[PDB]
């Protein structure tokens, strides 16, 4: 079971950095529960393997390229060539995100979302795992 | 109509229905007259194919390789007059004297002097008159 | 558009490696459209297409990841997988391209090129650049001439020939042209595929189409 989130910003929100948590078994390719906060509000998604299969062979991709390139982009494996960008609209619920080269960009995929109904739980829980995380290091590097 | 075509190769007409090319002779024969019409339709694209583009490519191409040739000889006699002044030790009435060949100069000059008028299609007279030789030839082969 | 046609007039021709046959090609682009003309040395054929048919045709065959048709252009531009189709007489080409990092596809449904085009792009060129080269030839041969007058000025007073190996016989055009018919016109006239045309004649043929 692998988690992985990340700090990023909406384009509609460029001054709120947004988080971007995934949560999956050892493959995104196999499906990912998604969760997008701004410290205030919360939403999930959910995406399943045939979506990306669906959405990869569309890409005219060889799927698990495309779920490379997904590793870039959602699991911040994204390098310094990668400009990755994310929109969603609170409103409607809909994320999607793209990829900027040729000074253009390119719709990578995109979520059905709701809104959480109970934010502050979910933050809790990613937190006090975040807590856990660092301390870890800590008591690692002192040894070192 | 072969004796009196190959050597013009009487008068003729000619007239382009639609697609097809008329082709009229008025000419005389036994005395008597002979009128006869030709009717061409346009010719085939393998037939253009093979009688002009694939032949006139291979046109092209070998009087490339004419040129290329030329040119090396054009470098021999070259390095043999350079054999002649640096190390024969010996001049001439220096009323003939050559500048040493390079192909990049000759064709930029050929291309901005001799070029407007080297390619010039005109009434297809000097091509029929200068290379049917060569066509024949590459036809052959 | 008629700027992609004139252009293309002016673009010389690529050579084509189909899994099949191979091809030649001269193609113009813009950010408008495109100006193509296609041959497999036997038959020609032609497409033209601009931006709209370009956004249609490129949805139908590839659909999402969307973007201008311009930059499917800027990609044709960077020219991937060939293949075609002789459709009755639309030579379908299929090319299937790596474009936005991956797996592109489009189709040239192109149909035999026009006689008057025809004419305009390969005959009235070709026959121009024969000619040129027959006058290229003989501008050659004359300077020839003129280097035979040179060592000759020399053979008639003195100047003996050091190094014995760069003796030259007279330069004697019917003799040297009978030669090149025999020990190297057969190599030389071949069709093949289409590629040393490419290679190499194509300064000639952008020349003799601004000509």
């Amino acid at each position: 079971m692998e988690r992985k989130i990340s700090r990023i910003h909406l384009v509609s929100e460029p001054s709120i950095t947004h988080f971007l948590q995934v949560s999956w078994e050892k493959t995104l390719e196999s499906g990912f529960v998604i969760t997008l906060t701004d410290g205030h509000s919360a939403w999930t998604g959910t995406v399943s393997e045939s979506e990306i299969s669906q959405e990869a062979d569309d890409m005219a991709m060889e799927k698990g390229k495309y779920v490379g390139e997904l590793r870039k982009a959602l699991l911040s494996g994204a390098g310094p060539a990668d400009v990755y960008t994310f929109n969603f609209s609170k409103e409607s619920c809909y994320f999607f995100f793209e990829k900027n080269l040729k000074d253009v960009s390119f719709r990578l995929g995109s979520f059905n979302l709701e809104k959480v109904e109970n934010p502050a739980e979910v933050i809790r829980e990613l937190i006090c795992y975040c807590l856990d995380t660092i301390a870890e290091n800590q008591a690692k590097n002192e040894h070192l | 109509l072969d004796n009196l075509l190959r050597p013009l190769l009487a008068t003729f007409s000619c007239d382009c229905v639609a697609d097809a090319l008329i082709l009229r002779v008025r000419s005389e024969l036994s005395g008597l007259p002979f009128y006869w019409n030709f009717h061409c339709m346009l010719a085939s694209p393998s037939l253009v194919s093979q009688h002009l583009i694939r032949p006139l490519m291979g046109m092209s191409l070998a009087l490339q390789c004419q040129v290329r040739e030329l040119a090396t000889l054009l470098h021999m006699k070259d390095l043999e007059i350079q054999d002649y002044q640096e190390s024969g030790a010996t001049l001439i009435r220096d009323r003939l004297k050559t500048e040493p060949f390079e192909e990049n100069s000759f064709l930029e000059q050929f291309m901005i002097e001799k070029l407007p008028e080297a390619c010039s299609i005109g009434d297809g007279k000097p091509f029929v008159m200068n290379l049917q030789d060569l066509y024949m030839a590459v036809t052959t082969q | 558009m008629e700027e992609l046609e004139q252009g293309l007039l002016m673009q010389p021709w690529a050579w084509l490696q189909l899994a099949e046959n191979s091809l030649l090609a001269k193609v113009f682009i813009t950010k408008q459209g495109y100006a193509l003309l296609v041959s497999d040395l036997q038959q020609v054929w032609h497409e033209q297409v601009d931006t709209s048919v370009v956004s249609q045709r490129a949805k139908e065959l590839n659909k999402r990841l969307t973007a201008p048709p311009a930059a499917f252009l800027c990609h044709l531009d960077n020219l991937a997988t060939f293949s075609c189709d002789c459709v009755a007489d639309a030579l379908i080409l299929r090319v299937r391209s790596e474009l936005s990092g991956l797996p592109f596809y489009w189709n040239f449904h192109c149909m035999l090129a026009s006689p008057s085009l025809v004419s305009q792009h390969l005959i009235r060129p070709l026959m121009g650049m024969s000619l040129a080269l027959q006058c290229q030839v003989r501008e050659l041969a004359t300077l020839l001439h003129m280097k035979d007058l040179e060592i000759q000025d020399y053979q008639e007073s003195g100047a003996t020939l050091i190094r014995d190996r760069l003796k030259t016989e007279p330069f004697e055009e019917n003799s040297f042209l009978e030669q090149f018919m025999i020990e190297k016109l057969p190599e030389a006239c071949s069709i093949g595929d289409g590629k040393p045309f490419v290679m190499n004649l194509q300064d000639l043929y952008m020349a003799v189409t601004t000509q």
